[PDB]
């Protein structure tokens, strides 16, 4: 009966079998990574069927199978929402995870704890599937925290390195700052709508007030690393390259945008929250592209690229185009995962060397990675008829013809230009010049795992945009007629970015050297935000926590008030009472005084 | 109720007539059996109560506390088996006798149909704990810690006896059922204000309320492992249970009386969470975390709403289990290093991986990771406080963030990094310690499957 | 790292350190090899002009404006080797380093595996046990009165002697044990 | 000439920019020599107690004991009530409580006034 | 500059000892003494124990227990276009208002 | 990784290769034991550039305190072997 629900639950259920077998014998052998990769591929090919059914008909279902608890009039049950977003995102996430795991079978070959690493990846995937398909706020919170904990564990994979632990704690801190707003939204919805279920929230909120939407926006900004809470994402590159390719590139970091998409019926009825979302997205994308333009670590550059793409996604949310933001999420998954794959291949081939100043001519020395990275860069820059076209071009067109801020539109255009610019920077400094790596050449691509994993996402980043765009039903009014210069604006700014970046990069060959300016120093240190906001607030909280909260109040004044005062007073009274010389003279003099007082004061 | 009480009493002659080398085995087996008997009490009704007799009753507020109290004794025996190896048989039997007497007093305290009996047993629990702290304690500050623990409690609870005898002289009864059915409003009067204070302060001082929490770090740091376990798990919840039982007669006076205590708890959770960030001792850090959790429980009880009460019950149970596990882990480290300092032994995950897994799970549970019952209570109390006032969300979020911060700080400082070079006496973890951690942690994840068992009478 | 530090740095050592830092940061600024070679030769030419200067005061006045110039143009993101104290893999493998004494706690079923290795380990233990008793007296007799003046240790001078305090330098786990 | 670097509390002065290192005197050299002498004595003691095959325990560190004792137990006996301590204690221990009391009291008085006037629109507010 | 003779000799002896220790760290051909004791084909068994069995349990769980209660599984209503017919009723939706078609 | 286990012979060959690529020092005159200041007449700045060339060749960097007292190719090879734990 109606195989939609059975298949959708079966995929999530079979994703958990290797976790149960992690205590079996296969976990102690070297076949465990292949086992998990096979399980993920089977889950993907199984989940491909409900998407096909939705494409044919549009099937939509809610599954409330298990009832966990009921508090008075509020009923909490394990409910799964299997709408367009879920049945479209699950195949993409499973495909990317399968590719990344096949890549990790090669990349992490010498790591002693690879079974554990693979197990962790599976755990993260399970948590993300819980987050995506959740129907009420409690389950989505469960996934929200599970992905964060898996991020913490995978970032600090090399727990002997201090910086990895610091980056993991930084990610936890920023995600908790977002969790504050998440909890605020949950409390508001439970107090006013009397439910955490999405259906009741949609019924009882025709004009959603500012508070729950502001809480949701804070949570989305925290988990998607917007300008206020951005620095944790670039610092999350301390983990292994497959972790940065899976979690912090294409699957985990789109969780805030997905949360804002899930609550879009309430988002469109509020105009101030939409404005705040638009401004946040614009400032985030501009600032992150400006940071990316001048970085030397390739992983840092690509992470800032991911942050800028998330900013563009939240701009799309701000202009009231949620389905377009979902499409951009799906496209960015493909091409950004492939970009991280190429970067990791380059890093491994050069003896774990990440800086681009020490990599030269790789266009011919290793051509498959070169062509994959070129295709990914073209896709990232919205080249026509490429995966990035069908999302980014529509984003630019929709922002250009909407009643929005002029500043936000200008920032978005500059961000697109800077995107083309740092893509040019990556290509130029990684593939074109003369070699700059140490003489002992160990360059090698001839491994079937790496080639197959990269080429699957290559085919995806070439054709998935066309396929998905032509297979989904329409969900928004099109921009049929446009001014000719306004139609070409994305291409014009992108080509300007290529030309300016290439021209400025070609001057590095000239035999002249000058000290850097103030703008370069501002862009290189990421606007000095990490320095100031990681040295001033942390110091001021820790110093207070030690001096006032711990010493001054607790160890001194609270101790002085009750116990020390009581002890001092009692000891003084004891000394006064017991200090008697033992002379009956004074004793009976006091008795005489006492006797007189009793006679004259009590009658 | 006697089917639980009588075997606990028979634990004493069995212990004193046991062989010199069979006290631990017999005590553990019979304590576990007693715990199984206690499980039957959980079945509860949506109606009044399980009124066994005129002396004792059971409720879905008392049942989880009784189950936890009965379950804690085998764990305390397992923890105490190690450091009492070089002790004479008579003194080990005396230690087991103290633990059994404490369990018996707690069991009779939690049923307690009549309030003076509740007070008598609530004070009788004070003696065995004091003897355990001041007799089997390692440092020289155990005497001062015991003095603080005794005198704070007694100064808090002496006016409660006067309040109770006055209430019985006026109303005529102290049976909780009659008190509930014949409740009458309290007029806003100075005498009523002082009666409210005398009824409330005794339970406030044992929570501990912020500013009256000084005794707790001393008592927890200087106590042996079993004493720390019981103090953190059960003895702190006596104040919450008493407040839940006694706030029925304090209405409508509680609406404005609660403000000084609400402000103190709301600011003190932030204060103690921040204190946890700068701490050089594991036990002190765990104690201050306990103070923060109990302050939030105080807020829940003072708000006095059904969601507040359910969250407070769930958080009490979850905090008891989590604090016991954390203290046990700290004791396992201490028995190897003999220092009790965070920065000395580092990078223990490389040497002890399974114990590092236990550390991670305990820290995650203390961090209130969903869907653990810790977060269930936390979230219910947060929602109730938000309904009380929308501005509480700032303090609650700050507390959550700082809590995650110091929990992961404690995990990272001890488990990650590079091992200390000069420490070479770190032997592999024994099966006893691993079983102790497993028996601490598995009930939490089993209880998260049936949260209605720990949500109290207002579920 | 291996060499014991001195009480202070002389002028010549400080000048060498500035020269190395300036060359490294110039290489970081000048990515391409030919440009770096040109500017490094120009840097050497500018650097050795004051080689033959004699008086101490002008020499000390120099290297100071040089350090200030270096700090003004120090390339806030210099290139760092991956294993360096600032590199991307500085302490990546420190979680795989297990001490040698951990093998003393292995179960006999585990020690049944690798019998030759444990026999060699026992031989090393015997050698250390004798050598330590020799080394204590050797260091006691060789140390100056009133305590050491530097943290430099003497080598072995007899036939069967071993260098003092050798056990924890010879038995390092490895650079990449796993 | 180049723009000067100005140090701060959280961005200290570089070692190579210290005028003190350039002012060399025989007293400074003797001070450095005796500093390294005491450091070498401490290192010798630590390594002697570290490389001993007989030791199978933790090397007790008096510096760590002093640090923990001063941080925890040496505070109150050295405490002296001064205008600074009194004022800081009063502020940091009383001000936040009254501030939060005022905030919450005002918020709740406003909410109660709105409820009594009936203009709050508490529809669907069932759980509290 | 350079090493002192004492430094040279100490480094030489230490490096000889270190090389000896590192060489001793190697394994003999018999060193891992393992004690033995017991008590498309891969894809076919995998496709049964990891796909077919879970989908059997879930389908049985959904078809007979979850749907036993009302509103547990709620499905989005199928879209109805003009000109369609219904299996249950058999009636046909009338066509639209024949809009003026051009370009 | 896939890094071949470099040996002492490879380290010595690479050091001598980089030294023979240094035009300041004649190829014939230099020997594994050939000193820098006296046997080949080089400056201290030449020594620090030699250390930097070694650093760029082997992909790891030597601390200054250790580098400033590396005066022969033989002890440079010994230092590199000790740092990278080379067996033979
Ligand atoms: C409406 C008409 C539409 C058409 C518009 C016109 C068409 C285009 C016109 C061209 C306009 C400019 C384009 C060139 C960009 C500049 C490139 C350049 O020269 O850089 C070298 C030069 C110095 O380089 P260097 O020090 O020698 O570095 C050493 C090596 O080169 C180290 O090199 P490296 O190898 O390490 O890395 C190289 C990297 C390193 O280079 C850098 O350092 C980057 C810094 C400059 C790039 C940033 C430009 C983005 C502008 C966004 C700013 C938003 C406002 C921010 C407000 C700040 C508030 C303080 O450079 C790059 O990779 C390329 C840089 C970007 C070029 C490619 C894209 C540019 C096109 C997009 C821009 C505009 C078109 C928008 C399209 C839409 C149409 C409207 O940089 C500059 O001097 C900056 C120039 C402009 C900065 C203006 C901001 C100054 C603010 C001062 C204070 C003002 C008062 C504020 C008061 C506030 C009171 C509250
Ligand atoms: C997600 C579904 C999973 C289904 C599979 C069933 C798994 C059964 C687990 C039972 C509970 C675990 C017991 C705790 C101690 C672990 C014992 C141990 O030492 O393992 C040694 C054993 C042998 O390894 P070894 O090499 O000999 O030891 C070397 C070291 O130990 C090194 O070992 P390691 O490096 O591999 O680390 C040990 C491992 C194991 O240690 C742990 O930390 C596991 C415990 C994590 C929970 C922490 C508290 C947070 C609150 C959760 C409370 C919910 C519980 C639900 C009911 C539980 C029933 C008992 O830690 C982790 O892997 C990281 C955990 C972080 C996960 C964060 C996500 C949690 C929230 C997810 C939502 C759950 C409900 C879904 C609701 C919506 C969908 C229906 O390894 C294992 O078997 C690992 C255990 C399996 C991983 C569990 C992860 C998720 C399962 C949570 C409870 C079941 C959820 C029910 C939903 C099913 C659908
Ligand atoms: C529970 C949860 C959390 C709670 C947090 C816990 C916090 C609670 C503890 C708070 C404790 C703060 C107050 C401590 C008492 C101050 C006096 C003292 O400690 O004696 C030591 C000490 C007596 O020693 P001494 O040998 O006479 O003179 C030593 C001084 O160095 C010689 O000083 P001087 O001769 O220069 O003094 C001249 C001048 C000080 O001139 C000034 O600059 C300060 C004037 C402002 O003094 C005045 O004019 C008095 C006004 O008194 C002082 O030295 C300072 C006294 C002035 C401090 C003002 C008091 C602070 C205001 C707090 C009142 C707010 C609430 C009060 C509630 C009362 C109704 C229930
Ligand atoms: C130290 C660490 C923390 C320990 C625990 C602290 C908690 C204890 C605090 C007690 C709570 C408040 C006590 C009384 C509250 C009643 C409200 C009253 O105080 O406010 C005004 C009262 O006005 C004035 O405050 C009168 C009292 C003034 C004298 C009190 C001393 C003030 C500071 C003392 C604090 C000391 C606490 C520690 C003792 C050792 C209201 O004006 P009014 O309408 O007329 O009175 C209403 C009550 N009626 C109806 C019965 C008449
Ligand atoms: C496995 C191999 C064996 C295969 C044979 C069994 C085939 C299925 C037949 C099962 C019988 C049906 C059944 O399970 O009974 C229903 C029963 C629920 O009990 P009820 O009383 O009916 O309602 C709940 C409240 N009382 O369903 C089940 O328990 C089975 C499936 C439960 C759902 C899966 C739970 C997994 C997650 C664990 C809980 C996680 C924490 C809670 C999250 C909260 C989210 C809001
Ligand atoms: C951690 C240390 C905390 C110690 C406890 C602090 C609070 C103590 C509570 C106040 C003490 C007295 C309790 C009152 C006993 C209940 C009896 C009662 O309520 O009846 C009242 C009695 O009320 C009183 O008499 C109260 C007098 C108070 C005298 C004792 C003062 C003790 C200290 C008071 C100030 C501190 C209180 C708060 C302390 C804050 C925490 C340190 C009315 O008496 P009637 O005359 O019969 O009826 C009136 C109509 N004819
Ligand atoms: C990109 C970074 C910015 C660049 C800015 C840096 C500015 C640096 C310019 C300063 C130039 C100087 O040397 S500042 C001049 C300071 N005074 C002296 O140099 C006096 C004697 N010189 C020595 O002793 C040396 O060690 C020597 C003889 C060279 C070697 O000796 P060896 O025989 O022991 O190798």
């Amino acid at each position: 009966m109606n195989p939609f629900a059975s298949l959708t639950l079966t995929t999530l259920t079979i994703l958990t079998i290797p976790i149960m077998m992690s205590n079996s014998n296969i976990y102690k052998t070297n076949l465990y990574p292949n086992y998990v990769k096979t399980t993920v591929s089977y889950a993907f090919t199984l989940s491909l069927v409900p998407l096909l059914m939705f494409m044919h008909t549009g099937q939509e279902m809610i599954i409330s199978n298990w009832h966990w608890m009921t508090l008075q009039t509020v009923e909490l049950s394990l409910s799964f929402k299997m709408d367009y977003f879920s049945v479209m995102f699950i195949p993409v996430a499973l495909f990317v995870t399968w590719s990344i795991m096949e890549f990790s079978m090669w990349y992490m070959h010498s790591d002693p704890f690879i079974n554990r690493f693979f197990k962790y990846l599976l755990l993260f995937l399970i948590t993300m599937m819980i987050l995506v398909t959740a129907n009420n706020l409690f389950q989505l919170f469960i996934g929200w925290e599970g992905v964060g904990i898996m991020s913490f564990l995978l970032i600090g994979w090399w727990h002997g390195r201090t910086d990895a632990n610091t980056a993991a704690l930084q990610a936890i801190l920023y995600n908790r700052i977002g969790d504050i707003g998440f909890v605020l939204s949950m409390a508001w919805f439970l107090t006013h709508s009397n439910a955490w279920d999405l259906q009741q929230i949609f019924m009882l909120n025709n004009e959603c007030p500012n508070m729950p939407l502001i809480g949701l926006l804070l949570a989305a900004a925290g988990k998607s690393a917007q300008f206020g809470l951005h620095p944790w994402l670039p610092s999350a590159m301390e983990g292994p390259t497959p972790v940065s390719a899976l979690l912090h590139s294409s699957t985990m970091v789109v969780a805030g945008v997905f949360l804002l998409i899930r609550f879009y019926p309430l988002m469109e009825t509020n105009k101030l929250v939409q404005t705040m979302t638009l401004c946040l997205g614009a400032i985030t994308t501009l600032f992150t592209a400006l940071c990316a333009i001048t970085q030397n670590d390739i992983k840092k550059i690509v992470a800032f690229s991911t942050s800028s793409q998330l900013g563009l996604m939240m701009v799309t949310i701000g202009i009231n185009q949620p389905h377009l933001a979902f499409l951009h999420i799906c496209m960015h998954a493909f091409f950004k995962a492939m970009l991280f794959m190429c970067s990791g291949s380059i890093i491994h081939s050069l003896n774990d060397e990440q800086d681009i100043r020490k990599m030269g001519g790789l266009y011919k020395a290793m051509p498959f990675t070169t062509t994959a990275l070129i295709i990914g860069s073209l896709a990232l820059t919205g080249m026509p008829y490429l995966t990035g076209f069908y999302s980014k071009d529509l984003i630019i067109e929709a922002v250009n013809m909407s009643y929005t801020n002029a500043w936000a539109l200008l920032m978005t255009l500059i961000a697109t230009s800077l995107t083309a610019a740092y893509s040019t920077r990556i290509i130029f400094f990684a593939f074109l010049g003369k070699p700059r790596f140490p003489p002992l050449v160990l360059i090698n691509e001839n491994n079937p795992l790496l080639i197959n994993s990269i080429k699957r996402l290559l085919i995806g980043s070439i054709f998935a945009g066309f396929i998905i765009s032509n297979n989904i039903p329409p969900m928004t009014v099109p921009n049929t007629t446009m001014p000719l210069y306004m139609k070409m604006t994305a291409l014009i700014v992108t080509i300007m970015g290529f030309m300016l970046a290439l021209e400025l990069n070609n001057t590095t060959y000239y035999l002249k050297f000058k000290y850097p300016s103030q703008t370069y120093k501002f862009s290189n240190m990421l606007g000095y935000y990490p320095s100031i906001m990681h040295r001033l607030p942390t110091y001021h909280n820790l110093s207070m926590s030690q001096k006032s909260a711990s010493s001054l109040l607790d160890l001194i004044w609270l101790e002085t008030i009750l116990p020390k005062t009581t002890s001092f007073i009692q000891m003084k009274m004891s000394i006064m009472v017991s200090n008697q010389k033992g002379l009956i003279k004074l004793y009976f003099l006091s008795f005489l005084i006492t006797i007189m007082i009793s006679m004259t004061l009590f009658n | 109720m006697l089917k639980i009480i009588i075997p606990t009493t028979m634990l004493l002659p069995m212990t004193w007539m046991s062989k010199h080398n069979m006290i631990w085995i017999n005590a553990t087996v019979h304590s576990l059996l007693i715990s199984l008997i206690s499980l039957s009490l959980l079945n509860q009704l949506g109606e009044n109560s399980l009124n066994f007799s005129l002396t004792f009753f059971s409720d879905s507020l008392s049942a989880p506390l009784l189950v936890l109290t009965t379950w804690l004794l085998p764990l305390m025996l397992m923890a105490s088996q190690s450091h009492l190896s070089k002790e004479t048989t008579t003194r080990k039997k005396l230690y087991i006798t103290m633990l059994i007497l404490l369990q018996l007093f707690l069991i009779m305290t939690f049923t307690a149909t009549e309030l003076i009996l509740f007070y008598i047993l609530f004070e009788a629990t004070l003696v065995p704990t004091l003897i355990i702290i001041t007799r089997w304690g390692n440092q020289t500050e155990r005497l001062n810690a015991g003095l603080y623990f005794l005198f704070y409690t007694l100064a808090g609870s002496l006016p409660l006896l006067v309040a109770l005898v006055y209430i019985q002289n006026t109303t005529g009864s102290l049976n909780f059922l009659i008190i509930h059915y014949w409740s009458h409003p309290l007029s806003n009067s100075w005498s009523n204000i002082f009666m409210w204070l005398a009824c409330i302060m005794a339970f406030m001082v044992k929570m501990p309320l912020y500013g009256l929490h000084l005794w707790l770090p001393k008592a927890h740091v200087e106590a042996p492992i079993a004493g720390s376990m019981v103090l953190a798990a059960v003895l702190l919840k006596l104040g919450g249970y008493g407040m839940m039982r006694i706030t029925t007669i304090l209405n409508p006076l509680t609406n404005y009386m609660a403000y000084p205590f609400l402000m103190l708890s709301m600011w003190g959770m932030i204060m103690t969470s921040s204190i946890c960030l700068r701490q050089t001792d594991l036990k002190s850090l765990i104690a201050y975390s306990s103070v923060s959790h109990m302050a939030l429980v105080i807020v829940a009880i003072m708000i006095q709403t059904p969601w507040s009460f359910m969250g407070a019950t769930a958080l009490m149970i979850a905090h008891g289990l989590t604090s016991s596990m954390l203290f046990c882990l700290a004791n396992t480290n201490y028995e190897r290093v003999h220092s009790r300092t965070m920065i000395l032994a580092r990078g223990l995950q490389t040497l002890l991986p399974l114990m590092a897994t236990w550390w991670l799970v305990a820290s995650l549970t203390n961090l209130a990771l969903p869907p653990s019952i810790n977060l269930i209570g936390e979230l219910f109390i947060i929602t109730a406080s938000f309904s009380w006032s929308n501005i509480t969300i700032i303090l609650m979020g700050m507390n959550m963030m700082i809590t995650a911060l110091y929990s992961l700080y404690m995990l990272i400082t001890t488990q990650r990094g590079k091992y200390t070079h000069h420490i070479n006496n770190i032997k592999p973890s024994f099966t006893r310690e691993n079983a102790l951690m497993a028996l601490h942690i598995l009930p939490l994840l089993l209880l998260t499957l049936n949260p209605k068992m720990i949500l109290g009478p207002l579920y | 790292a291996f060499s014991a530090p001195a009480a202070y740095l002389t002028h010549q050592q400080k000048v060498l350190r500035l020269y190395k830092r300036a060359l490294r940061h110039l290489e970081s600024w000048c990515v391409h090899r030919d440009k770096y070679r040109y500017f490094a030769c120009l840097m050497r030419a500018r650097f050795d002009e004051h080689k033959n200067e004699k008086d101490m005061v002008k020499a000390t006045q120099l290297l100071r404006q040089a350090e200030e110039e270096f700090w003004y143009g120090q390339h806030p993101q210099p290139y760092i080797f991956p294993e360096s104290p600032g590199g991307t893999s500085y302490e990546r493998y420190e979680c795989y380093k297990v001490p040698e004494w951990c093998l003393d706690d292995w179960h006999p079923s585990e020690k049944a595996m690798y019998p030759d290795y444990f026999a060699k380990r026992e031989q090393w233990k015997r050698l250390r046990r004798e050598s330590w008793e020799r080394e204590v007296k050797q260091l006691q007799e060789e140390t100056p009165p009133g305590g050491p003046r530097t943290e430099a240790l003497p080598p072995a001078r007899k036939e069967g002697d071993l260098p003092p305090l050798w056990w924890h330098i010879v038995t390092r786990p490895r650079e990449r044990p796993m | 000439s180049f723009p000067k670097y100005k140090p701060s509390r959280l961005a200290t002065l570089p070692a190579t920019l210290d005028p003190a290192e350039y002012d060399i005197s025989p007293e400074t050299r003797k001070a450095q020599a005796e500093r390294l002498a005491i450091r070498s004595r401490l290192k010798r003691e630590y390594l002697l107690q570290y490389n001993d095959p007989n030791r199978l325990g933790v090397i007790e560190d008096p510096a760590l004991i002093r640090w923990t004792y001063a941080r925890s137990a040496n505070i109150y006996p050295n405490f002296r009530p001064t205008p600074k301590t009194s004022l800081l204690g009063a502020l940091f221990g009383i001000g936040p409580l009254f501030f939060w009391y005022y905030v919450f009291k005002t918020d709740r008085d406003k909410k109660e006034k709105l409820i009594q006037e009936g203009k709050l629109d508490q529809t669907f507010n069932i759980s509290y | 500059s350079g090493y002192t003779p004492d430094e040279k000799l100490r480094l030489q002896q230490l490096r000889e000892l270190r090389r000896r220790w590192l060489k001793d760290q190697e394994l003999s051909p018999r060193e891992p003494v393992l004690p033995p004791r017991r008590v498309t084909y891969r894809h076919s068994i995998f496709a049964v124990t990891h796909v077919l069995i879970p989908v059997w349990i879930i389908h049985y769980y959904l078809k007979y227990h979850v749907t036993a209660k009302p509103y547990t599984v709620v499905e989005r209503k199928p879209r109805i276009f003009p000109g369609d017919t219904i299996l249950e009723t058999g009636e046909v939706i009338p066509l639209m208002k024949e809009f003026p078609d051009q370009h | 990784s896939d890094a071949p286990p470099l040996t002492l012979e490879a380290i010595k060959d690479r050091v001598l290769y980089v030294l023979k690529l240094y035009d300041k020092i004649d190829p014939e005159k230099l020997s594994v034991n050939s000193h820098f200041m006296k046997d080949l007449g080089l400056d201290s700045l030449d020594q620090v550039e030699i250390i930097m060339a070694m650093e760029d060749e082997f992909g790891f960097e030597i601390p200054d305190i250790d580098a400033e007292k590396l005066m022969c190719p033989q002890e440079i090879v010994d230092y590199i072997a000790d740092k990278k734990d080379v067996y033979e």
